[PDB]
């Protein structure tokens, strides 16, 4: 009876051994391929391509979903450009004065969606939310 | 690495070497960095002992983060606040890490926890740089709070508290150790407590000796000056047993010692510690610090 | 043994490698956030527009990578 | 069609005209869907259809609520369906209760989405919903599962801190903020319960699939490094093995083979001490609390893990050293005897004073079956040591010691062949050192066992002796006093062999049924005898 019991015990242990061997196999190929990929692998132009693609698609989206109705109003694209330019040109005073060329619906749209922020005291000035920090 | 030599050193750790003699602590005033008010709060209070594995990635700077994390855990379990403080001057050596206190204040402190290590270097000699070795924990407060704090520490630092136990041999040794200490003001007569082993609760002998008589008997059975030896402890116990048997013809030697109290401090087998005199306080910790190591190893 | 050696060597080498560009990274992050907030404010079913859908998934990319 | 596809088409047609019998028709279709959903589940395509139909403006709030409450997958959920669902949420023509129910569903069905990377790409849309205080707890619970290290941006940390200041230290906010602190500690200084997280979609089949999705004695696991919670599939580990992060507690590594794969090669010093102290104190507390079934199961799990890693642990070694002198021999004998098999290789001069002395103490006084047990344990130890090595004085002394125990016990039990079988099996495992591990070391069994077994009264004993001397001769010819003793033994058995009392049985059969009767013995099944008499003795090579 011990002889049978050890026979099936060894059979079970052998099956478990093949299971572990199989698993560690694909473990080994995965580790080796990852090591080779890292060895073969070892920025500015990528970021530039992304930025230009993002900007072009954003401009098309704005023209398709936020058009002017027809004083001389400026496009929402120019308004966003002014905001972004002042945010980084004057990091100590990123507020731009609201002129008559700013369509009030555009200003309220930028305010509702957390994009633009109002000056604590001066209502004629808005700034861009510093998302980079 | 450290594991191999650690294996070797606990392989060498066998109950074959003779128990080394211990140097009697001397009257030492509280250190300059030691705040008298903090220890005065610590002294004259009851503490429960816990042995701890070395902390993993413990920093003394982000104490407020720990306090808020414990507060969040407590409110998750459920007008209380958790305060972390850093206590200076109670490390045995420069190797021993800085000690700190944790308090629960009901906006009246209800639960206090002390993490410390005095003269404990064997654990510090077998540890890497990442860990912090404060294997001694003293708890004072409700058991539920202690369990909650232990659960938080187990989840956070990957460690446990183990209730440290003291046998009759160690308790008799420490009894001799403090009765060797010189106290200018004998404000508490020495007292021993026993418990006969019986399934129903039975007689619990309490034996008290006047401090002058105890000191005289000690000096009579004191041979090596400034040091305590196993023969001294054995003769001390034998003299007490002979006195008891001469009085009552009862073999106290067949009874379990459970609590020993003297003028400076008192100890109980379950892990209760009471401290009265600061002059030997630090040394006290060192001795019990060895027991944490002896429980870790 | 082979796997231990391989992991050791890969870990060792991995630790071994360890005004225009920075401001352009910041500007690209700002543009990402502005585009996302505008898409959210427009309430457009951007999954219906294939280009808008493939561009929405272009957002949430760390520019400093 | 089929019963469900009719309902899917009916819902794709949108709402119809004024109700004459249309209420009953809609009810029948919805009842068919939920019945199929609560019996065995829905396919990915049907879910992709119905989820986006419910999250659209079509149909009332009750229909959408029931559809959401019956969105139970039979296998997986496509991530493109979730992307379209997030787009429908962005549309805005969705009810607030419907949005809450959808976030609850996304949290409950998180482990059933085939891929989550495109969903993680919508982290901005998910995070912008924190402004809504009706969706705030559910959105926090979703972000707690979805957040990776790349998503913890400074703007989001600042906005989450402002939201915490506005709402107070809410539990969900605190959980998400603790995750953010774990991922980015530098931006902060400059297994969590959530309320209303009851699984509304918990059918029985979804339960068996959730339990199949997982391939206190063991601590509950608590978490561009790959998050540990996201590790739920073997390909995920294959892809993210390099960027793994060590857990706060590694006890869950024992019952999770995924982390064991990285543990097998991490070779990290601090985690060694951390697991050593962990398992040692766990063993101490379990042992002191025992004085049982849970302890046995825990030790069985430890043994199963020990079968892996092809190397022994040290916490178990220290525990067994401490407890062996106190060991009675019957508390958890099955558990103890399997740990001695995995003992690190050491010189045979320090283990004997501390370990093998009490082993002999038990061996000389315990049951004969316990003797066979410890024999099996020591032969397994010998196998493990040879496997690890593939020095020689240590194994030679171990073999001499076990042989002394063998002969002493063989005398002890009035020469019981039950232990002799284990002795001989152990010696067969020994006899292949040179040919199995390329070690030029052969040790010879004591003559007492030789004479007791060779002229014993059992035929299988004769069989395995013939086998063992054949293997010894093969090993000897493969590569001074050893050869002399071997030749003396060969002369001894050739004198004993060509009769033998053990074969009288066969002879009686030969009387029941031919000068050459060895062929009948051979057909009876003595193939080891053919091997020995044909390839070892060589005196009569022909049969």
């Amino acid at each position: 009876s011990t002889k049978e019991s050890k026979n099936e015990k060894l059979k079970e242990d052998l099956e478990r051994e093949q299971r572990w061997l199989d698993e560690q196999q694909q473990i080994m190929e995965s580790l080796n391929v990852l090591h080779s990929e890292l060895k073969n692998k070892v920025k500015m132009l990528n970021i530039k391509e992304y930025k230009e693609k993002l900007l072009s698609t954003l401009g098309e989206f704005l023209e398709d979903h936020f058009p002017l109705p027809d004083v001389n109003l400026i496009t929402l694209h120019e308004m966003l450009e002014i905001l972004i330019n002042r945010l980084f040109d004057v990091p100590h005073d990123p507020y731009v004065k609201i002129s008559d060329s700013f369509w009030p619906p555009y200003v309220e749209l930028l305010l509702r969606n957390g994009i633009a922020l109002r000056h604590p005291e001066d209502p004629t000035r808005i700034r861009l939310e510093a998302f980079h920090q | 690495p450290l594991q191999k030599r650690l294996e070797s050193v606990r392989k060498q750790s066998s109950f074959i070497l003779t128990p080394p003699r211990r140097k009697i602590p001397q009257c030492s005033q509280l250190q300059e960095d030691v705040d008298p008010q903090k220890v005065a709060f610590l002294l004259h209070k009851q503490w429960t002992l816990y042995s701890l594995t070395p902390l993993y990635k413990f920093s003394y700077s982000n104490l407020k983060e720990y306090s808020r994390l414990l507060n969040a855990f407590i409110v998750a379990e459920k007008n209380i606040k958790v305060i972390f403080s850093t206590l200076l001057g109670m490390k045995g050596t420069q190797r021993d890490p800085e000690a700190f206190l944790v308090q629960i204040v009901s906006k009246k402190v209800l639960w206090t926890g002390w993490f410390c290590c005095v003269f404990g270097d064997s654990l510090l000699e077998t540890v890497s740089e990442d860990f912090t070795c404060l294997p001694l924990f003293l708890a004072n407060g409700a058991e539920s709070n202690t369990a909650i704090i232990g659960t938080w520490f187990q989840k956070t630092f990957d460690c446990y508290f183990s209730p440290l136990a003291i046998n009759a041999f160690n308790l008799s040794w420490m009894a001799a150790m403090w009765t060797a200490c010189k106290m200018d003001h004998y404000v508490a007569t020495t007292e021993f407590l026993w418990s006969v082993p019986c399934s129903p609760q039975s007689l619990d002998i309490s034996f008290a000796i006047h401090p002058e008589d105890a000191k005289a008997l000690w000096d009579s059975v004191h041979k090596t000056p400034g040091e305590v030896t196993q023969e001294e402890v054995d003769l001390f116990m034998d003299c007490l047993y002979s006195h008891f048997h001469r009085h009552f013809k009862i073999h106290l030697s067949a009874t379990r010692l459970v609590r020993v109290s003297t003028s400076v401090a008192s100890a109980h087998t379950d892990g209760k510690i009471k401290i009265l005199c600061h002059k030997y306080l630090i040394g006290v910790l060192a001795y019990l610090t060895e027991l944490a190591i002896f429980q870790i190893e | 043994q082979a796997s231990e050696s391989k992991l050791l060597e890969i870990q060792t080498e991995k630790n071994k490698q360890k005004q225009n560009l920075q401001m352009e990274i910041k500007i690209t992050t700002v543009i990402q956030h502005v585009f996302q907030n505008l898409i959210l404010g427009s309430k457009v079913n951007w999954a219906e527009d294939p280009a808008l859908k493939e561009i929405v998934l272009q957002l949430e990319k760390n520019v400093d990578m | 069609e089929d019963a469900l596809q009719m309902a899917v088409g009916y819902f794709e047609k949108g709402p119809i005209k004024a109700s004459q019998n249309k209420d009953k028709t809609l009810e029948k279709h919805l009842k068919t869907v939920e019945n199929v959903a609560w019996k065995n589940g829905l396919a990915s395509e049907e879910i992709d259809i119905l989820l986006n139909i419910a999250l659209s403006g079509k149909f009332g709030n009750a229909v959408n609520t029931r559809i959401l409450k019956c969105m139970i997958p039979a296998t997986v959920i496509s991530e493109d369906s979730v992307v379209k669902a997030v787009s429908w949420l962005c549309v805005g023509k969705c009810s607030g209760s419907t949005k809450v129910l959808f976030y609850r569903w996304l949290v409950a069905m998180f482990d059933f989405i085939d891929r989550k990377e495109q969903i993680n790409l919508l982290y901005g849309f998910f995070f912008a919903s924190l402004q809504d205080d009706a969706l705030c707890p559910y959105v926090c619970h979703l972000l707690y599962l979805l957040t990776k290290k790349e998503n913890v941006k400074p703007f989001r940390v600042r906005k989450l801190l402002d939201l915490q200041a506005k709402m107070g230290m809410q539990p969900h906010l605190q959980a998400l903020l603790s995750l953010y602190k774990f991922f980015a500690p530098a931006l902060i200084s400059v297994k969590i319960y959530f309320k209303n997280s009851e699984n509304l979609w918990k059918t029985a089949l979804l339960a068996v699939k959730q339990r199949n999705r997982g391939p206190s004695v063991i601590p509950v696991l608590n978490s561009g490094s790959f998050p540990l919670e996201q590790l739920q599939s073997f390909p995920q580990l294959l892809q993210n093995i390099h960027c793994l992060e060590l857990p706060s507690q590694m006890g869950s590594v024992l019952n999770n083979s995924l982390l064991l794969h990285y543990i097998n090669c991490v070779r990290d010093e601090p985690v060694l001490l951390r697991f050593y102290y962990w398992l040692s104190q766990t063993l101490q507390e379990e042992c002191i609390w025992y004085k049982g079934k849970e302890f046995t199961n825990f030790l069985d799990t430890i043994i199963r893990a020990e079968c892996f890693l092809q190397e022994g642990f040290y916490s178990c070694e220290a525990f067994l050293y401490k407890s062996l002198p106190l060991w009675d021999g019957l508390c958890c004998r099955s558990q103890f005897l399997q740990l001695v098999s995995w003992i690190p290789f050491s010189s045979f001069s320090e283990v004997k004073p501390l370990l093998f002395d009490h082993l002999a103490q038990l061996f000389f006084t315990s049951t004969i079956y316990f003797k066979c047990s410890v024999l099996q344990s020591l032969k397994e130890l010998l196998q493990n040591w040879l496997l690890w090595l593939s020095s020689m004085n240590s194994v030679s002394k171990l073999i001499h010691y076990v042989g002394w125990l063998s002969t002493t016990a063989m005398r002890l039990e009035s020469n019981n062949t039950f232990l002799l079988h284990f002795i001989l099996d152990f010696y067969e495992k020994v006899c292949d050192i040179y040919i199995n591990y390329n070690l030029p070391l052969v040790v010879l069994f004591p003559p007492g066992i030789f004479y007791s077994a060779l002229l014993s009264l059992d035929t299988s004993i004769l069989n395995q002796l013939c086998f063992i001397m054949h293997r010894y001769r093969k090993n000897l010819t493969a590569a001074s006093k050893t050869y002399q003793e071997f030749n003396h033994y060969l002369t001894s058995m050739v004198g004993c062999l060509w009769h033998h009392p053990s074969f009288l049985s066969y002879a009686v059969s030969f009387l029941l049924q031919w000068s050459w009767y060895l062929d009948y013995l051979f057909s009876q099944g003595l193939q080891g005898l053919k091997l020995f008499i044909r390839s070892s003795v060589h005196h009569s090579s022909i049969p």
